[PDB]
């Protein structure tokens, strides 16, 4: 996506997680409970999938890009 | 009118919040929110964290500090809370600096009066009620005395009624000695002293009677 | 208002207290008698070839992992 969106999303995962009087900056680790976070997770999932299958087998499963 | 909270931090409001924080501390955000008629708990806490807390800083960054900042930006992309922490600054301010680098009163007075009233009133209802009962009790006692005294003046001697004893083994301490734990037995003789003190006591009683 | 414990209810008073003579449940005679002693396809990937802290125990982290999602 356009880098601005990416910047936003990355900045959203980096929040301060208040719970019952204790907080911390969520420096490392995606937060599932954002609305869009699902998309991010899915996108990250794609990476993992690619790693598993490689470019070729993944390419086959997807098919040709046009069809 | 009841409504949804928000708005902007008027300086008086900020001051009030600060006072509250001094009073109740940094983890009772509900109470502090309550103290402010306009602003929420979450809002309040956020404000304290972000702007109002004195162990933050808003002094400008040195050239070295600027370098550190922009280097962090280069390396940690827009994870500004993390970046803020690294800097040791609050995050919004840091972001602003980074951006720079790259290129009515009646109501207010009401809440004030209420606020000050609260902060200077630091006791649970049990306490308040208790002191109330104490002063009332005192009043009652004096009224009783006035009656008794009045009657004495009038010529009718009325002994003051005992406290209606709560239990069978309830103690009146003027009846007899509380739990007379006597002094340690006399090595040096004490007889004359006993006499003198007795006389003093009796004399005191006499004086009181005359008084 | 409501206050921490400092000087415990010392059984001095309970000693000088009178007996009750109630029969509690457990003071009913249990175990009367005592005992005694005697005496090609795999190439194409990207990557082809104790601590005494209850908050840092392997069991603990694992447990947390299990019981959060």
């Amino acid at each position: 996506v356009d880098p601005n969106i990416a910047d936003y999303i990355t900045a959203k995962n980096n929040v301060v997680i208040n719970f019952k009087d204790m907080s911390h900056v969520n420096k490392y680790g995606l937060i599932r409970g954002l609305k869009f976070a699902s998309f991010i997770f899915q996108y990250y999932g794609l990476v993992i999938d690619l790693l598993l299958l490689g470019q070729e087998r993944a390419t086959d499963l997807a098919g040709p890009a046009n069809n | 009118p009841i409504y949804v909270k928000g708005g902007v931090w008027t300086n008086v409001e900020d001051q009030i919040l600060k006072a509250a924080v001094q009073k109740y501390g940094t983890h009772q955000w509900s109470k502090v929110a309550s103290l402010l008629q306009k602003k929420t708990a979450r809002q309040s806490e956020l404000r304290w964290n972000e702007y109002l807390n004195p162990k933050l800083n808003f002094t400008e960054f040195s050239k070295e500090e600027d370098a550190q900042l922009l280097d962090l930006a280069r390396e940690l992309p827009n994870q500004w809370r993390t970046i803020a922490d690294m800097m040791a600054r609050p995050a919004q301010v840091c972001v602003e600096r980074y951006n720079r680098l790259l290129e009515l009163e009646d109501e207010e007075k009401e809440m004030l009066a209420e606020a000050r009233a609260r902060l200077l009133n630091t006791q649970g209802k049990k306490a308040t009620r208790k002191i109330r009962e104490r002063m009332l009790e005192e009043s009652k006692r004096i009224a009783e005395l006035q009656k008794r005294r009045e009657l004495k003046q009038a010529g009718i001697n009325v002994a003051i009624k005992k406290p209606k004893k709560k239990y069978g083994t309830d103690i009146d301490y003027n009846e007899d000695i509380v739990y007379e734990q006597a002094p340690m037995p006399g090595i040096y003789d004490t007889s004359t002293e006993d006499r003198q003190i007795k006389k003093k006591f009796e004399q005191f009683e006499r004086k009181v009677n005359r008084k | 208002s409501h206050r921490p414990q400092l000087e415990a209810r010392s059984g001095a008073k309970a000693a000088a207290y009178t007996p009750t003579g109630i029969e509690h449940a457990r003071l009913l005679p249990g175990h009367t008698t005592l005992k005694y002693r005697k005496f090609s396809w795999r190439k194409g990937t990207a990557f082809g070839r104790y601590i005494n802290d209850m908050t840092k125990s392997e069991y603990h982290q694992e447990f947390l992992h299990k019981h959060v999602r």
